[PDB]
């Protein structure tokens, strides 16, 4: 049984940059190695074949070379589109083992965030439960800090954020914070405000609504 | 035109049994090998299981020998995952892929995976609710499981600037995630929105307008 | 043991009169409920027939015929249903039982008080006496009251009177016990049945032959299901409907008919049927299923049913005789049989008429196939220039859900074969094995028949084979290797287990593990190929498994993961060998 480590886990590299990714073999797998592309919840794709061979239909900005053990993945000219997880892959003996993978983040320009937010819908708020929602639209980079507050009132642990993964062209993400209560909760004040500090707004940004 | 289609897949209690097939298409699977590869969520590639159906050769991984068995219909093009005794450390999104011909042993063809989630909870429909609102607008889809659902708007006509969200998982057990838009504030009033939810591990679907 | 079969022979000789009296004490010892036919036939004077002390109820017809013994014990024999009957007329068929002399003197059936359907047939029975006493009308049902009855009273000796314990003059014999109890003809009202005049000695409707009380559990016998000592009209249905919406539910009570019982489970070598019932046979738009267990169901065919391969004595076969050259083709890719086979003499002699030639050797080998016989296998005759029976070497069960004559399974008789050679028959379902009269047979003592065996009223008569002092003494033994000397003939592949390994079917002490061309892996105690691309290895193992990736080291390249002959010369793939003899792709496109 032979092992593949990747190295590193993960790396943050601008557009047009040269981006290496390596995987070490655990013993001689000569050849036998091939890599991977992976976007989110989509089936793996072929990218190189015995150690240094491009994959027909690949952008020819994907390269493979080897040295011993130590096998590397080049990407000549980072392009948004290419935002993956990237694995490695040994078959000189069975069974074939993956790597661990080495997920690609494109690093762009700051880009601030648009706010909205929109209250519980009629329709909810007669099943005893109000879902408040917030949402930053196409910000970069990733952290942003969203927090709450009914009647300026801080709140925790009430509350969930979800974050899509790295759009493809722009490169930015979307994050959306979902604030929950109970029909009696959510009667007892009026005015609810989701506010966000991103690096591309000077000033935290306030937006709320008054019920 | 080389394709692997998986189905069977969805929700089975833990200890139960479940048995997903992948449909090959534009090639005679006699010819090459049949992996199952596996990816458990946010996690990597596990190779799971090889067949050579010319003979019916077989070859597991050390996690899944003594409950998978891997089998292969060679006059229907299509290949078995039995898995017996499931745990919960085995949900994940099974894919099936190809090895490319007879010297050629990189997986070049994948199917696009069907997710089996082993759980002692039951299926929940979803419930739908409209985000009201340049302007934004989209639909809360709420209390489901398991997963997947897949949202889109306007029966797919509208993509350009739709953001689905990953799912999150609360304290109740049950998930839910937001489906957006964003559109030029000309147009409400004026053109229909609707999105078009299904999660059909519940067989429910919803087109919900707002 | 409670329930056993019944016979079909009638009044033909058996063919094996040495072990004839041992096959009825293997069916009949302890059975007190024969599910067919009662037949005792051709019964010596000093024939021990104590088995048959138990019999209550038999369910078909009694026939007791060509006897010398002077009394047959049935004095617990209390209900013939005659669902079949003798001669397509009679329940109780007494003949030509005689010619101190032999003969039945006294039928002594104390018990009798029912005969749902059939008549009575008592003829040419010189030392019988009593049998112009019986009223018989007592005994028939209701129904079955216009049933014939023709009763020869021509003797050879003189009767002494009934005991005076009969004061209707009415006995089965000369002793006190043998009255004719009559629980029909006396009862007050219109019942069925009474232990008395009084109406309150009346037996409850569903009672047969009599009661020891009013209820439906003091019934003697019951008209129609024994549902755990009460007798009922019906066995309890496996599905019961809701009332309001008429779905179908699991009856927690529900039960299957199995004879005149109703029973939770069918018993074993019996189908169990949607419609609740314990068969031998599907009903005709459903198929065979079998179940994780050995369970055997009748399910309907969803769809068209397939074809399946009958066999004698069933469908299109059901007339015929033996199989011959005329219907040999019939088998052709069958690896289940439903029927029989049976191999007469005149199996070997062909029809001149339409110049079709006597049936061939060579043309049984179209039964290798053959795993499972549901009904019996009856050979008679057999090619000479055969050994043994190895055209069934794959044969795993007769069922014998048929009998040839209502008994045996199995029978071999006549002929010239060596050893057997059923290397795979693991399962004789039910019915006995009889092997008699094959003057060269060995390798007989040496099969474990109780392993092939599946309930106690088996077992294996045998006669006339060849001694096995002398088998042993000609070195006519089991292999060193079968284990526990269990054997189907000569040789290293007749062992029904095999104590070291397998190859192929021939056992072996070791594999070529470490020594040997070609070198082998070992699977469950099987030697199997390694890959022919593996490079054999002095002082070690040469692979894991059977293929090319398997290998300890390859013999010539290697095209990774899988030792190769050649580097191979959808992408269209032209590869070349590295120095150090693996395959790389070539660099032209
Ligand atoms: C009913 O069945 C029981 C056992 O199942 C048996 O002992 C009893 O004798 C039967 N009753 C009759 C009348 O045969």
């Amino acid at each position: 049984d032979i092992q593949m480590t990747q190295s590193p886990s993960s790396l943050s590299a601008s557009v047009g940059d040269r981006v290496t990714i390596t995987c070490r073999a655990s013993q001689d797998v000569n050849t036998a190695v091939a890599w991977y592309q992976q976007k989110p919840g989509k089936a793996p794709k072929l990218l190189i074949y015995s150690a240094d061979f491009l994959y027909s239909g690949v952008p020819s900005r994907f390269s493979g070379s080897r040295s011993g053990t130590d096998f590397t993945l080049t990407i000549s000219s980072l392009q948004p589109e290419d935002f993956a997880t990237y694995y490695c892959q040994q078959h000189y003996t069975t069974p074939p083992t993956f790597g661990q993978g080495t997920k690609v983040e494109i690093k762009r320009t700051v880009a601030a965030p648009s706010v909205f937010i929109f209250p519980p819908s009629d329709e909810q708020l007669k099943s005893g439960t109000a879902s408040v929602v917030c949402l930053l639209n196409n910000f970069y980079p990733r952290e942003a800090k969203v927090q709450w507050k009914v009647d300026n009132a801080l709140q925790s642990g009430n509350s969930q954020e979800s974050v899509t993964e790295q759009d493809s062209k722009d490169s930015t993400y979307s994050l959306s914070s979902t604030l929950t209560l109970s029909k009696a909760d959510y009667e007892k004040h009026k005015v609810y405000a989701c506010e966000v500090t991103h690096q591309g707004l000077s000033s935290p940004v306030t937006k709320s609504f008054n019920r | 035109e080389v394709q692997l289609v998986e189905s069977g897949g969805g929700l089975v209690q833990p200890g139960g049994s479940l048995r997903l097939s992948c449909a090959a298409s534009g090639f005679n699977i006699d010819d090459t090998y049949i992996h199952w590869v596996r990816q458990a969520p946010g996690k990597g590639l596990e190779w799971v299981a090889r067949i050579y159906p010319t003979n019916g050769y077989t070859r597991y991984a050390d996690s899944v020998k003594g409950r998978f068995t891997i089998s292969a219909d060679t006059s229907k093009n299509t290949a078995y995952l039995q898995m017996n005794s499931l745990r919960a450390e085995d949900t994940a999104v099974y894919y099936c892929s190809r090895w490319g011909g007879d010297g050629f042993y990189a997986m070049d063809y994948w199917g696009q995976g069907t997710l089996v989630t082993v759980s002692s909870a039951s299926t929940k429909g979803p419930s739908v609710f409209p985000l009201a609102p340049t302007a934004a607008l989209g639909c809360l889809v709420k209390d489901y499981f398991p997963e997947p659902v897949t949202v889109s708007w306007n029966s797919g006509a509208l993509t350009s600037g739709v953001h689905t969200f990953p799912a999150v998982l609360q304290s109740s057990g049950l998930y839910s995630l937001s489906s957006v838009v964003t559109v030029p504030s000309s147009s409400l009033g004026t053109q229909t929105y609707i999105c078009n939810v299904n999660h059909k591990p519940s067989n429910t679907k919803v087109d919900k307008k707002v | 043991t409670q329930v056993c079969t019944g016979t079909d022979m009638k009044l033909r000789l058996p063919a094996s009169p040495e072990t004839h009296l041992d096959m009825l004490r293997h069916l009949y010892q302890g059975c007190q409920v024969v599910q067919g036919n009662l037949e005792l036939t051709y019964l010596p004077t000093n024939a021990s027939l104590s088995f048959l002390q138990d019999i209550q109820e038999v369910q078909g017809y009694v026939l007791i015929a060509h006897n010398q013994v002077r009394q047959v014990p049935l004095q617990r024999l209390r209900i013939v249903r005659g669902t079949q009957l003798f001669e397509d007329n009679y329940a109780l068929a007494v003949l030509d039982n005689g010619d101190s002399p032999g003969g039945l003197r006294e039928l002594q059936l104390r018990s009798l008080t029912e005969i749902l359907k059939g008549g009575v047939l008592i003829q040419r029975n010189p030392q019988l006496c009593y049998q112009d006493t019986i009223l018989w009308k007592d005994i028939f049902h209701k129904n079955n009251q216009l049933a014939l009855t023709l009763i020869d009273t021509n003797r050879s000796r003189a009767c002494h009177p009934c005991s005076p314990m009969c004061k209707g003059s009415r006995c089965w014999g000369e002793s006190s016990e043998d009255c004719q109890s009559l629980t029909r003809t006396v009862c007050a009202g219109g019942c069925a049945r009474c232990k008395g005049p009084l109406p309150t000695d009346c037996c409850h409707e569903q009672c047969a032959a009599g009661c020891t009380g009013p209820k439906h559990s003091d019934c003697l016998a019951c008209l129609h299901f024994n549902h755990s000592g009460i007798c009922e009209l019906h066995c309890p249905a496996l599905v019961t409907y809701n009332t309001d919406t008429f779905e179908s539910m699991p009856n927690p009570e529900g039960r299957y008919t199995f004879g005149a019982s109703c029973v939770t489970a069918c018993p074993y070598n019996y189908l169990s049927t949607d419609v609740g019932s314990c068969t031998l046979v599907c009903p005709l738009h459903n198929q065979e299923v079998t179940a994780e267990d050995g369970t055997q169901r009748c399910e309907k065919c969803s769809k068209p049913c397939a074809r399946v391969c009958y066999g004698l004595g069933m469908e299109h076969l059901r007339e015929v005789r033996a199989v011959t050259s005329a219907n040999i083709q019939e088998f052709a890719g069958c690896k289940k049989i439903f029927g029989s086979l049976a191999f007469l003499p005149e199996s070997f002699d062909g029809d001149p008429a339409s110049n079709t030639a006597p049936l061939q050797p060579e043309q049984l080998q179209v039964f290798e196939t053959l795993e499972e016989i549901t009904g019996y296998l009856y050979i008679s005759a057999w090619p000479d220039s055969l050994p043994d029976l190895s055209v069934f070497q794959n044969l795993q069960v007769i069922r014998g859900r048929i009998l040839h004559n209502g008994a045996y399974s199995l029978t071999l008789q006549g002929l010239g074969i060596s050893w057997l050679g059923l290397r795979s028959l693991r399962e004789l379902g039910s019915g006995l094995a009889l092997i008699h009269h094959n003057t060269h047979l060995c390798f007989v003592h040496t099969v474990p028949w109780d392993q092939l065996f599946r309930n106690p009223h088996q077992a294996l008569l045998h006669t006339a084979n060849r001694p096995e002092d002398e088998c042993v003494g000609e070195g006519l033994a089991c292999h060193q290797l079968c284990a526990r000397g269990h054997c189907w003939g000569p040789g290293p592949t007749q062992c029904v287990n095999c104590s070291q390994f397998l190859r192929g079917q021939e056992c072996v002490e070791e594999c070529r593990v470490l020594q040997g061309l070609p070198r082998e892996y070992v699977n469950a105690r099987h030697c199997l190929p390694c890959h022919p691309e593996c490079q054999p290895q002095n002082g070690s193992v040469t692979c894991f498994g059977p293929e090319a990736d398997q290998c300890v080291a390859c013999a010539h390249y290697k095209d990774p993961p899988f030792c190769v002959a050649r580097c191979p010369s959808y992408m269209p793939i032209w590869k070349f060998p590295d120095e150090e003899g693996a395959c790389q792709p070539c660099p032209i496109n």
